[PDB]
Parts: C-alpha cells; structure tokens; sequence
C-alpha cells in the first residue's frame, strides 16, 4: 500500500555508512564517494553525540548536486531518533508571525530535547459500589477495597458521574478523577454506543501503584507551554507570537535546576539549516552571538553559492556568509563524482525506485548524468522506466532512455532553445 | 459545466494506447512531444510510488501550457487531487510563503477513508429511561425497540426529542439529530412553528458502506484549532475571527503518523496528486530555495510548473538572470517540457475547436480569414473575436459567421499589438 | 437464530472495532506534560 | 474523528493511553461474556 | 553549566589588587589594557553612582571583546543584573525597535524586595470565645495552636470570628495568622488526623514545624522591567486577553514614571534596594540610525544602566543611511557619548596559552608537539579555528585507542577540515 512517505530524492541514503573507525566505505548504506566529506560528518556526527561542547558550527559547502542534502541526510539517519534533528530551510524564517532572531531562537530550542522523568502514586481499579459522607468501593483482578470519602472527592465522583463498573484512575497527589471506561458485562450491552464510551478489562495488580513515567520534550515545547495560559494550543497552530526573555531564562534556570535534582536530561541535537545563504545580515549576526550559549545545539549548514553578496548587504563574501560567522565554524567541502560513482548513485537510484536496467542503459545513463547533470539522471531513471513499462517490458534498454532524453530537455538544451526563439519569450 | 471557460474543449491528451498524441483529439491539437511527455508524467503520477518530482512545462505565451496541465488533470480523473495556484498567491498577509507552499504541498495529498456507516432512523414512539435507555423508532417497513446506552440520553435531551420526532442514531458516535417532526401530525395544529418531515421509507436499521476523499491539509486545520467544544474558550474560539497560522512541522508529523497507522489498517487509502503552480515566474528567491527542500522531500507530490519568461531576472533579486526566472539550482531538479510555436493549420483547427465548443457555426470563408488575423497577431485574439462575430451574425439575422462580420468584429477591436502600434506613432 | 446470532456476532464486531480504534490513539502531549512542563 | 488530534489533549494522557492499548478487551471475551449471559459483616 | 561553551572557560577580569591585568588569570589572556580598562568599568558598575555611562569595545573579530564583557559580568556576581543583547533583536515584529530598546534598559536595572512577614501558624486546639459583661458579649477569641516545638494561646480580637466561620477553621485544623490584618488562612486538616482509607489531597498538611509564632523573610530580585510589564497588563477581560495571544505592547512613558515613584517609595521605605547593572549589546552595529538616535537620549537618563557596546565593522556604512559611513558603522554622535576600549591582535605564544585553556577546560589531553602544531596553525587561519579543532581531534584520538592528542590527529582534524580562507581559496579556483 502507498504509505504517506514514498520514494524521494534522499529515501536510498539510511546512515553515513562509515565503519566503528569512521573510515568512509565506498557504497555502503546508499551513500556513494565524498569520502572525506562523509569521514567529516562522522566526526561531527560523534560530536553531537558526545553533547558536551555546545554551539558548534559547521558549513558543508560545495557545488550543487555534489551530496551536501545527502550528506546531511545521513547524518539525520545515522543519529538516532532520540536526538532532536531540526532540519529547516534557510527561507522558513522570514515570517509575518515573529521576527527573524524569534524563528532562530526557536530552530535553537526545538533542537535541545529534555528528557524529564516523574514519578506519580496513582490509584487504578474497577468502582464496585458508590455511596453518597461517601464510601467508594474499588477492585482489581487481585484485591478489593474500600475508600472513605471527603467533600471534594464527593463532589469529583458525582460531576464525573462515576458508576458502578467503570475503571477510574485517582491520583493521590492531587485528588482528580479520570475515567478511562466502563468495563464490558453481560447487562452493559447494548445497541448503539456513546462517543466517549470505552470498553476496558479491569485492572491487574494492586489498586495502589507507584508510577514512573518519562516524558520527551524539548525547550521550545516548554516555551511555548509557559507562554500563556492555553499556550499548548500554540504546539499545534504555531502561533507563537515572540516569546517573552522572562520565560525562556526562567526556563533554561529551571531545567538546570531539574537536572541538578535529577529529575530531567537534556539531549543536545541538530539544527541543520540547509540553503543558509537566504539568511541575512542580521540573522548571522544574530548566530553570532546565539552559538556562544550552553542551550544552543550542534548547528550543520549547507551552501553552494561562492563569492556572492550577503543578503541584505551590498557586501559579497565566501558563501554569502560574513567572516565574522565563517570563522566560527568548521567547513566539509564536498568534490564532484566520477564516472564510477556517478554509476554506482544510478545504481542505488535503480535499487530504491525498483528499475532493472541493462549494461548498456546504465552506460548511456552515466554519460548523459556526467554531460549534463546527475539528478537529470536520476529523473531520466523513473522516466525510461515509466516508458518501458508502456511498451510492456521488463528491462529498461537504451531505446527508453533515448526516448525519454528526447521527451524530457535539461536545463542546457532548454536554454538554446529558448534562445533560439528568444524574440516569443518575455523579458529577456 | 453550462459556462464555456478559455479550455472546457481540453477533455484529455489525446494518446492512443501506445503513448503517442493524436494530431486533433480529446480537445487538443498539436503539441505532439509535449502531450507525450506529459502522457509520461501521467503515468508517474498513477504509478503513486514517487514523492517531490517535479515539471517546468516552457513555451512562448499562448503555447498550451495551462492547457496540457488541465489535459493532465483530466487524465488522471476526480478521485486524483489536482491543485492549482498562482505563483502570486503565496504573498499572503497572514502567513509566510513557506507555510502558504507547504499549505499547497499538503492539498495536492489526498486520503480516501472507507467506512461503513449504521444509522437507526425513524419516529419516536416511546422514550423512558430505566442504566439505559430504550427507544422505539418505527418507519414505514415497521417498529423496531432499542436499547441505548445511558450516555446517549444527554444528547436526546439536548436534541428535544420527543415521542413521534423522527430522528436518526449514529451506531458508531452516538450522535443524535432530531430531523423535524412526523408528517403524520401535520393536522395535529393548524398554525406550528415547525418543520415537518416525511417518515423515513426504509428499515429503521440502515447499513451503508461509504468514502470519503480528504486531504492531509484539510487534516492539518481540523487539528489546528479545537471545533465543536462545548467550554467558554471553545466557544470564543468559534466566535473569533479565523486565521490561517503557521502550521507546525510536529503537528503534520503526527498527522503523518496517524494517517499511516490506518492506512496500514486498511480503512484509508493514500491518493496521491498533483500541484500546479502557474506563473512561477512570479516566485521570489525565498519561495524557490524553500521549494528545492520542499521538492526533496519524501512526502511531496509531482509539482507540475508553467513560466512563460525567457531570460529575466530572479524576482526579489539584484540583477540576477536566470533563464525562465527560475534559479539553475531549482532548474536542476524539474524535468522541461517544451511548447512550441503553432503553424496555421494548427491555429485554424483550434480556432475550429473553440467555435463549436462556443456552439457557433462559422463558415469555411470566416475560418480562414481568422486563421490569416491569428496568423497575423495571436491565436487568442482570433479565438476571442468568435463570439463578438457570432452576436453580429444574430443581430444582422444570420445562424452563420461570414467574413463581414469577422471584419467587422476585427474593425471594432484591436489586437495588441496594433495597440502598440497606435501608441508608438 | 442463525439470524439472531448472526446479527449478535456483527454487533460485537463492530464493537471491537470501535474500541480498538478509540483505545488505539494517544495524545501528542497529554495533560501530565503540559502540568509538569508548568513554571511554578 | 480518528484523526482528531487536540480533542484528545483535554480526555486523554499518554499513560491512560498505555493502560488503555494494553487492557482493551480482546474479541474471545466480548464471546464469553455473550456466552455466559458478598454480603458485608463488620468483623 | 555542565555542558561547555566557547566562554566556558572565562571566569573574569584576571587583575590584582593594584587593579593591573595579570599576562594569564582567570582564564583570559593578554590584553592587559582592555582588561585593566574593563576594570575601571567593573568598579564603575559597583560604585552605582553614574547612570548612562556607555563604553564600546572596538576591535578586530576574536580580540575578546564578549570574553572581556563576561567577564566583566562575572566579576559582578550574579546580584548585578548584566543582560546580553545583540543588535538583531530590536527588528521585532510585535513592538518598535525604541520599545526593544527601553525595554533592555530596564532589564539591566535590579530592585530587590525585602518582605519581613510575621505569622502565628500551627494546629488549632481550642477556639473558645471569651464571654463577658458589656460595660452574650464576647471580649477576645482565644486560639490555641500547636505544633511540633509546643503550644501557644493566641488572645486575639473578636471580630476574627467572622473568618474563623468563613474559613471552617475547626478543632485539628491547620491555620497562619498573618500580624498586620489578624485575617486567618486555613490550609488543611493535620496529618496526624489523616487515615490511610480516606481520600483527600489538599485537605490534609503536615503539622507546622518551629515555633507557633514566626518572623519570615522573603527577598524577591526583580527588575524595573518585570514591574513594567506586571503592571502593563495585570494577569472576562482576562479570558479574552488570554486566549488572544498575548503580544508585546509599546510601554508609556507615564507607567515608567509611576513605577519609579513607587520603587523610590520603596527604597525610603526601606522594603528594597536598588542593584543597577549591565546592559550589554553585542553586534551593536546591526542596529540602524533610528536605534542609535534612540540611544543618545537613553544615554543621557539618570535612570539609564551602564551599556557595554561591541562593534568589528570598521569603516562601515551605517545600516539605514545611504553611503553615510562611519568609523565603526555607529553615527560619530553616538561614538562621542562612548568611551572606546580597543582590543589587539594575540601573539603565537598568547594563542597557544588560549588553546591550552580551552583543551583543558574542555577536558582534553594534548600533548607539547601537538599544542606546537595547533598554535602554529593557528597563526595561519584563525584562533576561533584552531580552538575547533580540540574536540573533533579528542574524538579522532579516542577512536584510534589514544588518551591524548597527538600531532597526526591534529594533521588528519586539519585535512578533513577547512576555514573561511582555504574554502575562499577553493572558490575562487
Ligand atoms: N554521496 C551520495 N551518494 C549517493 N547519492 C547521492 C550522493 N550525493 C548526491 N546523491 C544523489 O543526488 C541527489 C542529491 O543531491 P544533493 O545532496 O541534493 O546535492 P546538493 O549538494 O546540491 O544539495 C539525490 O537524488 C541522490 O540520489
Ligand atoms: N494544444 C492545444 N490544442 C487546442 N487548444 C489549445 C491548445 N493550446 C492552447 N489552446 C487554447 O488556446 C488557449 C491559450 O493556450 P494556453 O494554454 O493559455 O497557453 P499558455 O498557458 O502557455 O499561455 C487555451 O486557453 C486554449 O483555449
Ligand atoms: N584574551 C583572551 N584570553 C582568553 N580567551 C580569549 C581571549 N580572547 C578571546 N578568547 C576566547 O576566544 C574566543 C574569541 O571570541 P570572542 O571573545 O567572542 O571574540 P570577538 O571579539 O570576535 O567577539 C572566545 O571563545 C573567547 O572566550
Ligand atoms: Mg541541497
Ligand atoms: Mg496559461
Ligand atoms: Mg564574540
């Protein structure tokens, strides 16, 4: 069945594919070459475990279509699902909602779990009887008891309208009442079924259990659920406004204190902000400074402009990055592939999109992808494939990928054809 | 549709079943490279095993561009998403581009959920509660008893329904509507401020298994705000003015999730479509650079683009051009489709089309003196001038177009290029 | 009774169905996240 | 509704939710129960 | 905390006695100068006397200038409140940039609250009126309450029936009575009451340790801006403003003017004392011309902190002129209303004591030959790159089963690697 995720530009990649001495194996885990690149991000991929030295910085700076989203890619599946990895585009912070330095910050702190844990004394079991002074009278596969019953505690059964055979949960620290269903019987059948009905067995063990429960959030959560009083409804339509300093110190003061306690971890992650050179002047100054804080993550970066203008600047600078932000971080530089790897990442390409090609294809597709590019390639794969299966085939030939290179133009060939009839375009 | 829009003739691609366009069918002429290649995007698109691929369908104006994306639409059917946008409309004043492209990303995926409904509809003949509830409702095939369950008698209540109401039970959510009151006693008063309506003709038990088609972005705006609550701030919620909001990436996450989880049940089906952004040109470099992310990923649809511009420059950049005012970088990750220029014959099969498509009778005189004006100045301007000519035609008490009246009508209005002309002197 | 029992067997599947799918689904934060993530 | 997130935010916690997944009733006691179908002393 | 920073290892202005800056100390190194002139500042904050003194640290990028104004906040303690800005943060989209700025400054002035409460708290005993005949007439309430040190009687007003009755205070009750207003609180039933079969939660304390009568101090640190926005916004109205989302608002001048009144109140009252601090204002020439004419009248309050300024721009045109440039990208106005702390390019020998800091502050082993190589590298490219390259050289040690750096590690780190100049270098070919 056709699950929401399908097959993407990076669906073949699953890790780095480094070995335990982060030495770079050449077709392994989907990834192809960029064997220095891929030992690089190894070593920042352990720095991010390791979490002891925040802010770090690094820029992966290359051509285009030379792995630097595939390598970022891997580094994401190579680290665990646990670890945060925030990954957005450098254009996502340009927003009408909150300014600049607020969508930064809060990249930052969405990248920063906190792992708390708590213990709760919770009172579980089947309601036997209920007497309005009250007596409540509880149940599980191995126990009965019978509780007295205070004003408040009345008051909480008669609104929740408990009845006799529901599984209500009690918690002692606070005194409230849930109820998590009715338990199915002989009599309790019936023929249509309220919405919040829910059918339970009745518990197991004893009424009175000691709870330990671990919840996984990450600052920006915290933020956000401190920030007004139904702030937590902000988690789900994102309109956070700009979150106040007040909150944001008291909760990174909080967290330092519940990790003093033991009570919460912190699990440092990823920020990767792919395409960075949409960032202006004022949010590179702005991570500048935001790098230099204990709460800031491992910040990974991915760019392929040379020496071009800094937006918002009439200043051109390496990779459209000040120098001021530039000598802050480490830069993994990525290096054309070969013909061999070319053939190789086809190869990978054909195995993940499901493509039997012959000798020759893969040939014609290599010297297609090296003259021209090698995502044309990779779209020219699913293309010859589709043509192939139109003429009933099983095997992509030479004659589909000729077709479908006849059918579908590059960017170079588009081009001299748009000149060539430059006079019909607009604004040339 | 009864209104004849600028490409109701487009019906399809006009391919046979070995892939290749047809001269003239389905409403298209010409263009033969283009509908096959977007033939084999159709086929990409059915085959719902790629995510984030993407088309830049390019051609001078008036080359069929818009019309070879609907003739995809059409292909593909109903069932498949088919979103359209201008590139213009992402410079919403209440949300960033990003969210208003992701927004667009998210309509293109549709969901098919099967289920099957049972309702228990009819009159209400008794109503005592014991607990639990029992209901009588009766129709036209009988009366049939029913046991509810105690939560449901909330609902009657609120509901007001009463002893010889007809009303309906959702077996699944216990939802009650009370829909009017019996016909029956429609005498029972000469003058009530009521809605009287019929007893329903089947069984009191109805079983019907039913689909519906949704898009993940319609489930990300369920989720974004609480609807239907009951408490004070739900309520002011439902009075506030709505706001599109920024959307955030953990809710679509778990949105994915959840979707997954019961598309593996088997009660959903996953539909995925197609968005179509015309005039990309119109883009700004931040919309383009979010778009390479946006194209990467795996949960995106085929994103079929359309731009017009030759070599111009990148919109919301300094000087710097781009073919198509598109980024090299973006270039890269589409495939292009080329339209080209149409010959005479083409222009006069089109113009040909369009009259009978418009239900006007022209005659072969008038064809080919407006195939000479669109050979002269555009396509569209000869098409445009067929219903001006046919109104003449009917007040001068003429079924037919003639040259004269084409004359006239070209007499009347100017082309724009004569426009220019007038204005250059 | 075939009929009877017929009816009895998709009440109770039905029954199972709708419970799964309400027992199936947790919330994304809950309401012990949101009180332990509260500053005092 | 089974998409229905937020609306499970005020009805729900994730370890009910647990305890929920684990002790649903399974189909051969629904069959049970439809096949089948303590006095106190203060001493 | 616990986890390390590129500031981690800076723990203040290393200066003697004499108020001279030691060549290492306190995990900064050189810039002897800046440092005894951060001095001069650090006593310039403690003295409390000045208002809107404004200092900028002028220099070239990685000459210490945030080192230099950390640990100027170190050196203060954390009583002095020292608030980090930079400049990107005045763009907000919820207030003007004046607003951002006003609201920073009181940031950076403290007032701390001296509350000295006192309150007879305990388990109630025994609450028997005392009838008597007027001159039923009852003449005083006696309470007693008792907890864990003892028991005390309380002959307390009358009229304290009236809450005795609202408030349900019975026999083994647990109340505080407050001097001031003899107004009493009842916080539950005694635990020494409570069963293990019934079910309460907030109905049941543990009985008060101490004495029955106590004298309690609470001293709160807030800042002007904290009472600003206290008093801003006061927390159906209050449904309405908080389910709307709760935006920053432009703070008039008048509610400044009553809250100072009321902070002087306070301070001759005695209840507070005033800690003014540091605003600190890095990438401050990311501010415009608009922030920087702001600025000349917020230097010039008496109510202003002190303001420690960071620029590296050089000759720079100022952000929101048009080719009006200026010696450090801040209007030569703003420049004459600041005192300019120049900072200076570090040796070899001042690179290599950093690094050493910072391979030891980050826990690492390095080795003489190694150090030698990182310093000699970091004379080419830059500090901040060769101070980079500790950690990811660490875990290449690790890997290959080696407890410290060596040379081949740093020569490997260096190889994988690159800084600004040799990707500039790469570019350009
Ligand atoms: N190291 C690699 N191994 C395998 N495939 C790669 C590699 N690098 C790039 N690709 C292929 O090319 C595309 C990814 O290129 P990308 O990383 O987006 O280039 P850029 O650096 O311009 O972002 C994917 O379709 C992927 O199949
Ligand atoms: N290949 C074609 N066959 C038939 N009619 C066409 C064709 N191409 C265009 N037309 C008609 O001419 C009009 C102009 O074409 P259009 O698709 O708008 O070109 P573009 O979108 O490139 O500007 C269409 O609205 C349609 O009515
Ligand atoms: N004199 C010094 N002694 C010790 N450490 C220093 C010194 N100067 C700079 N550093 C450290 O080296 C790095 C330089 O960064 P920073 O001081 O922010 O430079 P900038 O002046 O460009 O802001 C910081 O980690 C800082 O702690
Ligand atoms: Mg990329
Ligand atoms: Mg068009
Ligand atoms: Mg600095």
């Amino acid at each position: 069945v056709t699950r929401i995720e399908r097959i993407g530009a990076h669906s073949h990649i699953r890790g780095l594919g480094l070995d335990d001495a982060l030495e770079p194996r050449q077709a392994s885990q989907g990834m192809v070459g960029q064997l220095a690149a891929r030992r690089a991000a190894g070593v920042v991929l352990e720095m991010i475990r390791e979490g002891k030295i925040a802010g770090r910085a690094v820029l992966i700076a290359g051509q285009p279509g030379t792995g630097k989203t595939a390598i970022a890619m891997g580094m994401a599946q190579a680290l665990g699902p646990d670890t945060p990895f925030t990954a957005i585009a450098g254009s996502e912070i340009f927003s009408l909602e909150m300014s600049k330095t607020e969508a930064l910050t809060q990249a930052f702190r969405r990248s920063i779990g906190v792992r708390i844990k708590e213990e709760t004394e919770i009172i579980e079991g089947e309601v036997v009887e209920i007497q309005i002074v009250g007596k409540l009278t509880l149940k599980t596969t191995e126990m009965e008891t019978i509780y007295d019953l205070g004003t408040k505690m009345i008051e909480s059964l008669t609104k929740d309208k408990v009845q006799a055979g529901d599984v209500i949960t009690i918690d002692k620290a606070t005194g409230k009442i849930s109820k998590l269903g009715r338990s199915f019987t002989r009599a309790r059948d019936y023929d249509a079924m309220g919405s919040q009905t829910k059918f339970v067995q009745c518990p197991d063990g004893e009424l009175q259990k000691r709870k330990e429960v671990v919840h996984t959030v990450s600052l920006h959560e915290i933020d956000v659920i401190n920030s007004r009083t139904q702030g937590f409804l902000a988690l789900f339509s994102g309109d956070t406004g700009e979150i106040k300093s007040e909150v944001r110190e008291q909760i990174n003061a909080k967290v330092a204190e519940w990790r003093e306690e033991g009570k919460a971890e912190i699990i440092p992650g990823v920020l990767f902000i792919d395409e960075v050179h949409m960032l202006d002047i004022e949010s590179f100054s702005f991570l500048n400074r935001a790098l230099e804080s204990d709460m800031a993550p491992v910040l990974i970066m991915a760019t392929n402009r040379g020496i071009t203008r800094i937006r918002g600047t009439s200043y051109q600078s390496p990779h459209g990055i000040p120098i001021d932000l530039l000598d802050r971080l480490l830069i993994v530089s990525t290096t054309p592939y070969s013909e061999k790897d070319t053939k190789q990442i086809l190869r990978i390409r054909c195995e993940e999109e499901d493509v039997e090609m012959s000798e020759d294809a893969y040939t014609v597709l290599t010297r297609i992808g090296l003259e021209t590019s090698l995502r044309y390639a990779i779209q020219l794969i699913t293309a010859a494939s589709l043509v192939c299966r139109k003429r009933k085939g099983t095997e992509v030939q030479v004659d589909d990928i000729k077709r479908v290179y006849s059918l579908f133009l590059d960017e170079s060939r588009s081009t001299q054809y748009m000149k060539e009839y430059q006079d019909a375009f607009l604004f040339n | 549709t009864q209104r004849i829009a600028s490409h109701s003739h487009v019906k399809g691609l006009g391919l046979d079943e070995s892939g290749l366009a047809k001269q003239a069918a389905s409403g298209l002429v010409g263009q033969e490279n283009a509908r096959e290649a977007c033939g084999v995007i159709v086929e990409l698109i059915k085959s719902k095993k790629m995510a984030g691929r993407a088309v830049l369908l390019a051609g001078p104006p008036g080359t069929g561009k818009t019309a070879l994306a609907l003739a995809i639409a059409q292909e593909l059917g109903s069932k498949v998403p088919f979103c359209p946008m201008v590139g213009s409309e992402v410079y919403s004043t209440e949300i960033k581009k990003t969210e208003v492209l992701m927004e667009n990303f998210r309509r293109a995926i549709g969901l098919r959920i099967k289920e099957t409904k049972e309702v228990y509809e009819g009159e209400v003949t008794e109503l005592t509660p014991c607990s639990h509830v029992i209901i009588g409702l009766k129709t036209a095939k009988g009366t049939k008893q029913l046991k509810l369950d105690p939560s449901i008698f909330e609902s009657l209540q609120k509901e007001r329904v009463e002893a010889g109401d007809v009303i309906y039970i959702e077996a699944n959510s216990g939802a009650v509507k009370r829909q009017g009151r019996c016909d029956t006693y429609a005498t029972e008063f000469d003058l009530e401020a009521e809605e009287y309506v019929p007893l329903p003709k089947g069984d009191v038990h109805k079983k019907k298994e039913i689909i519906q088609d949704v898009t993940l972005h319609d489930l990300d705006v369920a989720n974004a705000r609480p609807q239907g609550g009951q408490d004070i701030l739900s309520m002011m919620g439902q009075l506030m003015k709505p706001k599109k909001t920024e959307i955030t990436d953990k809710l679509r996450g778990e949105i994915n999730k959840v979707v997954n989880k019961y598309i593996d049940q088997g009660i959903a089906e996953l539909v995925p479509g197609v968005l179509f952004v015309d005039e990309v040109h119109m883009l700004d470099i931040e919309c383009f650079t979010y778009l390479h992310r946006a194209l990467e990923s795996s949960i995106a649809p085929i994103v079929i683009f359309a731009s017009n511009r030759g070599n111009c420059v990148i919109r919301g950049t300094e000087d710097i051009t781009s073919p198509h005012g598109i980024p090299l970088d973006l270039l890269d990750r589409v495939m292009i489709i080329r339209t080209m220029l149409y010959t005479p014959q083409e222009m006069k099969q089109i113009i040909k089309i369009r009259a009978q498509t418009e239900g006007i009778n022209i005659s072969e005189e008038a064809l080919n003196h407006l195939g000479e004006i669109g050979t002269k100045t555009t396509l569209r301007y000869s098409v445009q001038l067929l219903t001006p000519a046919n109104l003449l035609a009917k007040i001068n008490g003429k079924d037919s177009i003639e040259k004269e009246h084409v004359e006239e009508i070209s007499e009347l209005f100017y082309d724009a290029k004569s426009s220019a002309k007038i204005l250059a002197d | 009774q075939e009929e009877k029992t017929r009816l009895l067997k998709e009440r109770l599947d039905q029954i199972y169905l709708v419970n799964e799918r309400r027992c199936s689904q947790a919330p994304v934060y809950g309401r012990d996240l949101l009180r332990i993530c509260a500053l005092p | 509704s089974m998409f229905d997130l937020i609306g499970l935010e005020n009805k729900i916690t994730r370890h009910e939710a647990e305890l929920l997944s684990k002790k649903k009733i399974p189909r051969k006691l629904m069959e049970e129960i439809s096949t089948s179908a303590p006095a106190a002393a203060k001493l």
